[PDB]
């Protein structure tokens, strides 16, 4: 299964005949993002959209790799020995430095909980529509935007595979050692 | 052809190479700080700018001379290049996100060639240090295409084997030569075949390599004193083939003299009676043992 | 195509090229494009 | 209020269609795609066992990139455009396959996605088979709507 | 070019075939097939001349599986590891092999480091003590524990060493201090807060810490004293402060409040913190509004 | 990820000398592979190993 | 204390049992069973490549003279229709492959289960002998009484 | 009371696991089991207009020249008889889905039955873990005694 | 037919600033996921620096909070019936405005 | 009387499910699966 | 008797337990890939060739067999006798 998503992309990069490439991403036109469907939203479909930005399949890729190793890690884990608790911890930090850093996200915002009206009133929003149309060609009780929540979960769940691992604990969380 | 790209090692070098296309020519000369590390006492983060001083009066006319600057940074700042060896600051109130400069007060470039800190004061330090003064201008005489083709090295230069020299850009740089003379006497033929490597060169005005692209063009030699390869079956059962003084058993007669061997049962199949039987010798010859 | 200069462009940033007389006298859109402060490389197959 | 049965009535379906042009790839199953070919199909099915060694996978895509070849290798005969005037409607093509007692295809472009001098991607269907018995005389063969 | 390919591609058959009359020595000289007449394996006994006295004599001497000395053992494979990882960065980087890990060249390949199992945490700090001991040049270990009970700056740095060896012993003699009620003679000789840093861990230095009077004047003197080189402004900062303590955004913000980078300060468990600067002067005044409620609170 | 060995372990966690220095080097080599640490040498990236 | 042993030595038996086929699936039989529904669905682009071909040659007349002609002209219409006759066969030898492959992998998900019931059965034996040595123990001071 | 958290721990292994089977139904392999099975039986108006197309092209005479003829008589029945020997196997297929369809159904319905003996075994463990507690309450006052 | 695919295309040009600007996947290099820097600048200022702050799930401030569903609700069902009606909406709960 | 109320629970669940798989046999899908192997063996005098 | 006697391997051997940079030095190997082009057409650091461990096993296999047998065990080592 590695052999095959590394058919996609190679974050260790591509050697093809003794030399490093100039490349991570196999697929040429994810290389260069070129849209190859300019009607994305005719119908509810996730990967039209993918489609029209090609950029998810990047992401899509790289939620894959990130599957890859932790349920590998998961499998070295389970066998409950020395060097495979030190193996699946291996697999564990290579998943943690694709990821980079947790993402830290300011705390104070402009937010100044509005009344149900405000936010819902119409002058706000063709305000904001208008707004839009003049970069494609007063508004602060608009919403925030939102971090992925199931990308929040694999930092979630490192933290905790290696909690488990640091503090001599199973990976449901029971102790190994005798009360 | 021969293409030339102004970009670099997405780490750290690319950053910089944006700020040369983004604001700047191609005849322009730079600073080039090629080390780059975070202050631990200043800092907060692990992000860093990525600075490029402009010079003043080149092929971009520029009355002053710059500092570029990329951040990772969304949150609006001012950007402050404090010099603690010149005790001057070079700062720029309210940057830009990402690419952003800070303008040089006073055309003194060689208080630059030393240590500057850049800080925003809100997370972000970074220990600026060794400068590398570079010029990017490129002249056709300088770009070069090696041929070693067996004997002698040939160099071709855009100089004199272009017709048309494209325009100046950090993007592409297309070199199309002419039909270029190879004197392919002398190469040497090893199985056959021989190669003609082509290398592909540039340099710039201050003496530095642009990189380089190797190829290779396989040459292969037809001979035409050896014999074809011809198909043999003689009257005693056995094919061959006849590789020019080799002689090459294609069939086998094993399984018409298995059938003997097959009547009583396995035990007489898998003996070593069997594996001792022989197959016809290939056209005319004889058998000689040497000592 | 050259990066966007407001004194010589105007206050837009769009810009198209057109190819004209190749089948009749009329034009004929072959890109549409937005400019930007950087040099844009365009390789386009041309009729004839 | 169009889309209030499905979509709009309940919390839990608002969040699934609103994040799902932000996110996508939470929803995008590599397996299971809106509109993709009969070869896929036949890839996933080819793979479908539980023992799947590297010895199977080579063996199902050589048997995807010939079902491949046949559909890249296909010689657009003749056309009919579906509308009088050449700037508006769709215009269906058929192939022919490189077998002796061949099959022929056929698949449209759509000239409502000509955008600024080239056809989105939009355009093009995939090329349907015809199962019929056809042996035209000197590609003499015409669709027609 | 491709004078250099035909020479390395005859270097890698060269290096196949090295591999290969090796093996054919190492496989043929095997004990367990010598003892075994019936295979008729026959030993080389003419090229076996010319490799035991090229190796002394390496094609007698075989081992048991399990050993260090093998070709097969985990100290086989770490050397194969250290051969070719050590020259992945420059010699000159920071992130060179032996420039961070200068005990990986200098291990022994023996029995013992092989078998013996010991705590990975007693590794690390055996490693943290080498490299603290080097930099400050000290005389030993003890000098470095000695060092560490009274240095100020850093933000868990304050620690007394033989103070946490005789508080521990305490919570496990008597755990919950119950002879803290029943001997109230003895409990009456130490002041409460020489007995907070029995249940809580206060280091002595860390009492001289808490018990400073802080006035104007001596803020400037007694800052370079507890926090060193670091500039205030920089100091003063929430993402600074959060690695620097060792916290969390909850965690801090019951100290500072809730923080950003826009220019906007917000009330956190009814306090404010405030850092406005001075016009015309440029210095940094900080604030403290803290609120309660009275006559309803929502 | 610098040290190459965990010091947030707790002390009820044993290995050995070997086998810890083998993982110390596996750690430094998957973080050399994929462009963490910077300037890795490209000829030696391109060994057999 | 005899009767809690021997308990716990057939739950012994029964997680020895179930573990070793948990950890031993897939048999070098099975293997070969799901290998040749693997390989009987593989003929369909080479009957194919028969029908096609038998089909083009029988549409050339093959009697000559004074009495010309001979072609079968329903060929092609023949040809189609055994390869779609052939290809629910396949459909169904596929279905055969991934049904047995399915149900290989329940059949892995029952053994898990009854191997943590005897897992769950030699822990409780083992804190019942415990609690044995505790009321052996509560004799022996009776004794001493 | 160690005796009861190891019955506990494993009649929770139980109701984790019959309970993610019941709420994991038809997997990705064998929903590829059953569309594989609905394919092979929908060829049946594809089938039939090959045999009537090959029917009449065989009704055309074939032998020109001195000696006429050569047309195929029965064709027709032929053809007609091929339809209902090939629906006979499309009956066969669809009875083979619904079966297998069903099948998975009443294996389903039986990991509710086991997700309900474990509930209800946890449900019981719980309260036997209630009632030694108050057992070791009167032994600690037997122990004041 | 026109306003709607103006419609659409406001919906994917405030996408691909709020997709690109996110930091997942800034902190992951290799994923080569270029930040827009150039219109992302006029987003931005025109919405006070929108872009730069996100949320973390849960929260009411997001745009998929059940507060944002709450708006999108009473922003449509509010013009239901009349605004002289007995069934209208502020009519019969004024709480909730 | 908790440990055999949750046992009465228990067995009252079996009752009830095996009870209602007796009182509910042969459903609308099995009922259309032995139709159809009726319908292709009734093609004997058909085929002939 | 067709695996003969259990092989005597030497216990004392030429490993002086190296330093990893001794056991990792390039001129060692270097040394060791020129001598066998030498044989083929000071180095003591070297790894020593090592048994086969399966093979290993035959022999304790049934040197386990054999004990079973002798002292009235089963084959799991269980005792055949009344306690």
């Amino acid at each position: 299964a590695n052999r095959w998503l590394k058919y996609v992309w190679s974050p260790s990069g591509y050697i093809v005949h003794g030399q490093i490439q100039n490349y991570q991403w196999n697929v040429r036109p994810l290389l260069e993002d070129t849209s190859w469907n300019s009607d994305p939203l005719d119908s509810v479909d996730p990967d039209a959209v993918a489609q029209h930005d090609p950029m998810h399949y990047k992401v899509s890729t790289f939620m894959r790799t990130l599957d890859l190793l932790i349920a590998r890690g998961d499998h070295a884990y389970r066998q409950l020995e020395r060097d495979t608790l030190n193996e699946a911890k291996m697999w564990y930090m290579q998943a943690l430095h694709l990821l980079g850093d947790k993402p830290y996200l300011p705390l104070s915002t402009t937010w100044s909980d509005p009344r149900l009206d405000r936010a819902a009133d119409i002058t706000t929003q063709n305000a904001h529509d208008s707004a839009i149309v003049a970069l494609r060609q007063t508004l602060t009780d608009l919403f925030l935007p939102q971090i992925n929540e199931v990308m929040m979960n694999y930092w979630q769940t490192l933290a905790q595979r290696v909690y488990n691992l640091r503090h001599n604990l199973s990976i449901d969380g029971q102790p190994l050692y005798l009360p | 052809k021969l293409r030339i790209i102004h970009n670099g090692y997405e780490g750290q070098k690319r950053n910089q190479c944006n700020l040369m296309n983004k604001y700047g020519k191609l005849g322009d000369k730079f600073i080039v700080y090629t080390s780059l590390g975070v202050n631990p006492n200043n800092s907060s983060n692990k992000l860093m700018f990525y600075p490029v001083y402009q010079y003043s009066g080149n092929t971009s006319g520029l009355n002053q001379g710059r500092l570029l600057f990329h951040r990772d940074t969304t949150y609006p700042s001012k950007v402050e290049a404090w010099i603690p060896g010149a005790k001057r600051s070079l700062t720029n109130q309210n940057a830009a996100i990402g690419d952003d400069y800070a303008t040089d007060s006073l055309n003194k470039p060689d208080d630059l060639k030393q240590y500057i800190f850049m800080t925003d004061s809100k997370g972000t330090a970074t220990d600026v240090s060794g400068p590398v003064e570079i010029n990017t201008a490129i002249s056709p005489a300088k770009v070069q295409i090696i041929v070693k083709a067996g004997g002698k090295e040939q160099t071709f230069t855009a100089d004199k084997d272009v017709s048309i020299q494209p325009s100046p850009s950090f993007d592409e740089m297309n070199y199309q030569f002419n039909a270029l003379e190879i004197d392919g006497s002398g190469l040497n033929f090893i199985n056959n075949s021989a190669s003609i490597d082509v290398t592909f060169t540039a340099f710039a005005e201050d003496g530095r390599k642009l990189g380089y692209e190797s190829f290779s063009i396989p040459v292969t030699l037809k001979v035409s004193t050896d014999n074809a390869l011809t198909l043999h079956h003689n009257e005693n059962g056995a094919q061959y083939m006849q590789w020019q003084s080799y002689r090459t058993r294609l069939n086998t007669l094993f399984a018409r003299q298995l059938v003997a061997r097959a009547t009583t049962g396995i035990d007489t199949i898998l003996s070593m009676e069997t594996q001792n039987i022989q197959e016809p010798q290939l056209g005319k010859g004889f058998y000689a043992t040497f000592v | 195509i050259p990066p966007y200069n407001l004194s010589t462009h105007g206050d837009e940033r769009w810009f198209k090229l057109y190819i004209k007389h190749v089948v009749d006298n009329n034009s004929h859109i072959i890109y549409s494009g937005q400019l930007t402060d950087t040099n844009i490389n365009i390789t386009l197959f041309i009729p004839l | 209020f169009i889309d209030w049965d499905k979509y709009n009535k309940r919390y839990s379906t608002w969040a699934g269609v609103s994040q799902l042009v932000y996110y996508p790839e939470n929803y995008i199953d590599p397996t299971m795609r809106i509109g993709q070919t009969k070869m896929m199909d036949a890839l996933l099915q080819s793979v479908s066992q539980s023992q799947l060694n590297a010895d199977t996978v080579e063996d199902a895509f050589m048997s995807y990139l010939t079902s491949f070849e046949q559909v890249a290798n296909l010689k657009v005969i003749s056309a009919y455009h579906d509308n009088i005037n050449n700037d508006q409607g769709l215009t269906y093509f058929i192939g022919l396959s490189e077998t002796d007692a061949g099959e022929y295809y056929w698949r449209s472009v759509d000239h409502s996605k000509f955008n600024d001098g080239k056809f989105a991607a939009n355009a093009w269907s995939e090329w349907h088979k015809i199962d019929c018995p056809i042996n035209p005389y000197k590609s003499t063969i015409r669709p027609v709507i | 070019w491709s004078e250099t390919h035909d020479l390395y591609h005859d270097a890698q058959q060269a290096q196949k075939d090295n591999r290969l009359y090796e093996a054919r020595i190492l496989k043929r000289a095997n004990p367990q097939l010598q003892n075994a007449v019936h295979l008729a394996i026959l030993a080389p006994n003419a090229e076996l001349i010319g490799y035991n006295n090229q190796f002394s004599g390496r094609a007698s001497q075989y081992v048991a599986p399990g050993t260090v000395s093998s070709m097969f053992s985990p100290a086989a494979y770490l050397t194969e590891l250290y051969r070719e990882a050590r020259n992945l960065h420059a010699s000159d980087s920071v992130y060179y092999l032996d420039t961070r890990r200068p005990d990986l060249k200098s291990m022994a390949l023996s029995q013992q480091n092989m078998d013996i199992e010991l705590s990975t945490l007693s590794l690390s700090n055996e490693l943290l003590l080498e490299s603290i001991k080097t930099e400050s040049k000290l005389e030993n270990y003890t000098k470095v524990m000695e060092m560490l009970s009274t240095f100020r700056p850093s933000g868990a740095t304050p620690y007394h060493d033989a103070y946490e060896n005789v508080r521990e012993v305490i919570q496990l003699q008597d755990p919950g201090l119950e002879q803290l009620n029943a001997s109230p003679a003895i409990a009456g000789l130490m002041h409460q807060a020489s007995l907070l840093g029995i249940n809580a861990s206060i280091s002595p230095e860390l009492f001289n810490i808490l018990t400073e009077e802080i006035t104007e004047g001596n803020a400037e003197e007694l800052y370079k004293k507890n926090f060193g080189n670091i500039e205030p402004a920089s100091l003063a900062m929430p993402e600074y402060l959060k690695r620097y303590y060792n916290l969390s955004d909850e965690e801090l913000s019951q100290f500072i409040g809730k923080a950003s980078n826009f220019g906007q300060q917000e009330y956190s468990n009814n306090q404010l913190i405030t850092p406005v600067v001075n016009s015309s002067d440029g210095t940094v005044k900080v604030y403290r509004i803290t609120r309660e409620y009275t006559t309803n609170a929502y | 990820q610098y040290l190459l060995i965990d010091n947030q372990v707790s002390a009820a966690i044993k290995t050995t000398r070997i086998a810890e220095a083998i993982a110390s080097i596996q750690l430094y080599v998957n973080r050399a592979l994929e462009n963490v640490e910077e300037n890795a040498n490209s000829g030696v990236i391109s060994r057999q190993f | 204390k005899t009767v809690l042993e021997k308990s716990k030595a057939g739950a012994q038996s029964r997680f020895d049992s179930y573990g070793k086929l948990y950890d031993e699936n897939i048999n070098a039989g099975e293997n070969q069973a799901m290998t040749l529904r693997a390989s009987a669905a593989g003929l369909t682009t080479a009957v194919q490549a028969s029908r096609l071909a038998g089909a083009a040659a029988d549409l050339v007349p093959n009697i000559f003279g004074f009495a010309g002609g001979g072609s079968r002209w329903g060929a092609i219409a023949e040809a189609t229709g055994y390869v779609m006759e052939f290809s629910a066969n396949v459909m169904n030898t596929e279905a055969d492959k991934i049904s047995q492959s399915e149900t290989y992998r329940r059949r892995r998900q029952e053994w898990e289960i009854q191997r943590n019931n005897a897992e769950a059965e030699l822990k409780q034996i083992d804190a019942q002998l415990k609690s044995l040595a505790v009321r052996r123990e509560a004799a022996v001071l009776q004794k001493t009484s």
